[PDB]
């Protein structure tokens, strides 16, 4: 899965 | 709620007790509770607030996904006959989920945005708003799935517009809401490549801006220009 | 309970999948759903009860950790007054940790142990029994203390005399035993000499016992005997 | 800590 935050 | 009858401070402190153990569903009780009191969040306590649902509904989107995964599989060709336990216990989970969401949008709402003056405290709730959505969205398949990832587009671009005009392009909301943003269009609205120019742009524009800050405030933003870089690796 | 309505092959079925999602308290739940039907359990379904109930309760221990430590910082000298609130959020998760062991207490009294017959059944239920008294006795403080200590004592001993007549010294049920009843020694009762008395003349008697075993078997063995010979390097 | 099973 891609980054968040 | 059961906070109601203990004190803002002694809510706020065991917050932070409850990150120190990670007992985040805890946390997350003890930051609503101190949002109900009616009282606008400093910036540390928006901060808590955020650590706090992020961790608790991620720990139910990872739930949600080894289960979904393996509902799917069952619904294979091949695959046997298993009963409806995988259906209701994914569904158990995501109905758990969705509460968690609600609760969250329902104090954004209730009053937290509408009290939110200054860039950094709006263009935040804004960003949970969107977020927040965006998690209702990953497990949306009804009638209303176009409207609750609209509901996520129209928070973040109301973020985005303030946080374009009021902060600087280093700014770490600013930038952390981009990622965030830049990743509902990858992964919720099926627009790989808006993903890709808003994640490439953000990181131009704070690369430039980096000269003006301070070793610790160069630090911060560098931290999610990685992240930004991140995604743009995983995705080309 | 909430558990009733469903049937128990459902709620052995969830109980994995809820594993798999490393969601144990749902798992431990389940587990008790399924433990209240009043049929006794498998093998299999054992591990299932205690996997569950052994990560719910071990993230509680690892918090009240935390907050005991924090606590009795707070009560060294130079330190601040910061009010109540450490000993209250300490007494909370101290609160549920004790729920959970009465729980599992309550199932293993309420029928578990009476109905097994089998050694490997009666030895691992006294285990638990044990093992969910000696974590009350980490957190007892009052007038019970002692009785607290000695429940723990006695159930380990009689799965110990047990274990001993019954299973063969490899047994990895036998073997878990001996690990814990040592730490127990070791960190309950005061008693080093008594927990590295017991840690190497299990470890010992297995060693001289695995030429009996498969491969598999052996994997098993040697597992648990690592363990015992960790305990042993951090206790000499 | 010291290991238990
Ligand atoms: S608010 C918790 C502390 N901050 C971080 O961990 C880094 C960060 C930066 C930007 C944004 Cl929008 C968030 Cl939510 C977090
Ligand atoms: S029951 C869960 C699977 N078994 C293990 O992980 C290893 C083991 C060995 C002995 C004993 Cl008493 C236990 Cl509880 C677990
Ligand atoms: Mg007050
Ligand atoms: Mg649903
Ligand atoms: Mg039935
Ligand atoms: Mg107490």
């Amino acid at each position: 899965f891609p980054a968040t935050v | 709620g059961a906070m109601g009858s203990m004190e803002r401070a002694s809510l706020i402190q065991k917050a932070k007790l409850a990150e120190q153990a990670e007992r985040y569903e805890d946390m997350a009780a003890f930051m609503k509770g101190a949002v109900e009191k009616g009282e606008e969040l400093s910036n540390e306590e928006r901060c808590l607030l955020s650590v706090a649902y992020k961790n608790v509904v991620g720990g139910q989107r990872a739930a949600w996904r080894v289960l979904s995964s393996i509902e799917q599989k069952s619904n294979e060709e091949g695959s046997e006959e298993k009963g409806p336990e995988v259906r209701e216990y994914r569904e158990k989970v995501e109905t758990e989920l969705q509460g968690v969401c609600d609760t969250v949008l329902g104090l954004l709402d209730s009053h937290l945005i509408k009290e939110a003056g200054d860039a950094e405290s709006r263009v935040f709730y804004l960003k949970m708003k969107g977020d927040y959505y965006r998690y209702l969205a990953e497990v949306a398949t009804g009638d209303d799935k176009k409207r609750i990832i609209d509901s996520a587009r129209s928070a973040y671009q109301e973020a985005m517009d303030i946080s374009k005009k009021e902060m600087p392009p280093t700014n770490p909301i600013r930038l952390g809401l981009a990622l965030n943003f830049s990743v509902f269009h990858y992964e919720i609205a099926n627009s790989p490549e808006e993903a890709i120019s808003l994640a490439k742009t953000t990181f131009d524009e704070a690369m430039a801006d980096l000269h003006t800050l301070s070793e610790d405030s160069y630090k911060d933003s560098t931290l999610i220009m990685q992240l930004l870089r991140d995604n743009l690796t995983l995705w080309t």
